[PDB]
């Protein structure tokens, strides 16, 4: 049932569909032989036409009702930026320690996209609720990281005063012995230990968030869900559905399945099982 | 030629820079000129061959206008397809300004960027990541205009091109 | 009528003169055409034009050996009914 292919090999199945851009997650071209008699080989292409069950997954890339999106590290998560300076302009290459998972649904049909180096893969995907949502998410991170959830109290804290504090924290760090700001806050001294770790010297991350499209305009999820593996424990930072406030808990299985209904809750459009 | 193949800081960067149309427009008015200077020098071949034939009738210099038919005609070629080339280049200098025009200047391609890296900067708690993607949308949507326009001024050139036909060489008199 | 060979000779070379002058006088505006960018759709043109050019004077340097030829064609051809009288 499942597709690999390469990012021009993923060009030629976008020229084959006339397919323009797809999640720019998956970092491919845009589009305005020897390559081809290999998909043959793999049966994607039967006579000189994409497979009717693989166009179909293309083509829900291609025009989504929604996407879901994962991005998920091992280490620090560096959201696409490779540190080379032989890098070129608009580089396709994405880090060597990230998978990109994007979920697409047009209609009922569900598709997933996962980028690793630089192989996307494609395949159908049965996703129903936040839960399924959650658990294919945590599936992927436990792969590249085992961990439990910190030892501490959910606690709701003001974003804009938990930012500014945050960047302040950072120039030092994330250290200890300067978490003052955030203790006044009234976050507790078990909490800013175990996200001081988190944010310091992370082992694997990951941040969810979520995309919706009609007619004529699209829109971006208001929260995002970000779960950090550091000394002491997985720790999940995810915005409240509302100025805003960010929820500090621990990643326990269930408050994880709160923070992706959340993140499902701020699209700007409303119900996301059924829109289109 | 697909330059979507590259990244909108090449295709906005080549357009941008060069020394303009001057040359090109420099070039059209002189092939004006010869388009004018040739055009007489048919006429005047005309008037030399039938003022020989006015001067001398019969049989010697009628055999002589025959032999001078293919060169008349090439001449006559010639001359409209000198006519055709100004019209081209200017055509070339349009399609050239109109890319220029269309394409994404680079500051914009610059803030995107510049942008984006300072929300990364400040992405600790991850609140960005989805305004992030957005800016890697916007990106891949310049990427994808030059590659539009690009497309647009390469057919542009074509075609204006392939109406600038061979100079096919003069046949023989006698 | 021999003398109207001779006179069509001397008309022939002057337009021979004007095609080689013509050509000599822009040749150096024809063949400068520079790409107005970087791009290769620009180059594209701007070598096209140049080649153009030097293909158009070939032609004109082969059009006035063709004129050359008949002058000196007329020229004998005057000399002969000259000759016979």
């Amino acid at each position: 049932t499942d597709i690999t292919v390469n990012v021009d090999g993923f060009w030629m199945l976008q020229a084959l569909l006339d397919i323009r851009h797809v999640a720019p997650e998956l970092r491919c071209r845009p589009y305005v032989h020897p390559g081809m008699a290999v998909m043959r080989e793999q049966g994607i292409v039967v006579n000189d036409a994409v497979n009717e069950q693989v166009a179909a997954r293309m083509k829900v890339l291609a025009a989504p009702d929604l996407e879901v999106v994962a991005l998920l590290s091992r280490g620090k998560l560096l959201y696409g930026v490779i540190d080379d300076e032989n890098q070129p302009p608009g580089s396709r290459d994405i880090p060597d320690n990230e998978f990109r998972v994007v979920l697409a649904r047009r209609g009922q049909h569900w598709v997933s996209a996962v980028r690793v180096g630089n192989d996307i893969t494609v395949d159908d995907v049965t996703v129903s609720d936040s839960a399924s949502i959650a658990a294919l998410v945590m599936d992927g991170l436990e792969s590249i990281h085992h961990a439990d959830p910190a030892a501490i109290n959910a606690v709701n804290v003001p974003m804009e005063e938990m930012l500014e504090a945050t960047k302040s924290w950072q120039e030092s760090g994330f250290n200890v012995f300067s978490g003052g700001d955030l203790r006044r806050m009234g976050i507790s001294a078990a909490t800013v230990a175990a996200l001081g770790q988190a944010l310091s010297d992370p082992a694997a991350e990951v941040a969810v968030y979520a995309r919706q499209y009609r007619d004529d305009a699209k829109g971006p999820s208001a929260s995002v869900l970000s779960l950090k593996d550091g000394s002491g424990g997985r720790i999940a930072l995810y915005q409240q559905a509302r100025e805003a406030w960010l929820a500090i808990c621990p990643a326990t299985p269930q408050l994880v399945q709160v923070g992706v209904k959340t993140v499902l809750d701020t699209l700007p459009y409303g119900e996301w099982k059924t829109h289109s | 030629m697909h330059f979507e193949a590259y990244p909108p800081e090449v295709n906005s960067a080549n357009i941008y820079a060069g020394p303009g149309p001057d040359s090109m427009l420099a070039a059209a008015r002189a092939w004006r000129s010869l388009d004018v200077e040739m055009t007489a020098v048919q006429r005047s071949f005309n008037r030399t061959l039938l003022s020989l034939m006015d001067a001398w009738a019969g049989p010697v210099v009628m055999q002589l206008m025959e032999a001078a038919k293919p060169f008349v005609r090439w001449l006559t070629d010639l001359c409209v397809q000198l006519s055709e080339v100004e019209r081209q280049i200017h055509e070339i200098v349009r399609a050239y300004e109109w890319a220029h025009h269309d394409m994404v200047p680079l500051a914009q391609i610059y803030n995107n960027r510049a942008e984006r890296q300072i929300l990364i900067d400040n992405n600790a708690l991850g609140q960005f990541t989805a305004q992030i993607a957005d800016l890697d949308q916007e990106y891949d949507d310049f990427w994808d205009e030059d590659g539009e326009v690009m497309r647009d001024y390469r057919l542009r050139v074509s075609d204006a091109l392939s109406k600038l036909t061979p100079w096919k060489a003069p046949p023989p008199i006698a | 009528n021999p003398e109207a060979l001779t006179v069509a000779a001397t008309e022939v070379r002057r337009i021979r003169d004007r095609a080689i002058q013509s050509d000599a006088q822009v040749a150096p505006m024809t063949t400068a055409v520079r790409p107005p960018a970087a791009d290769l759709v620009s180059e594209k043109a701007a070598t096209f034009l140049v080649e153009y050019a030097r293909k158009y004077r070939q032609t004109i340097a082969a059009a006035a050996v063709v004129l050359e030829e008949f002058a000196h064609a007329l020229t004998t051809g005057a000399d002969k009914y000259a000759t016979a009288e």
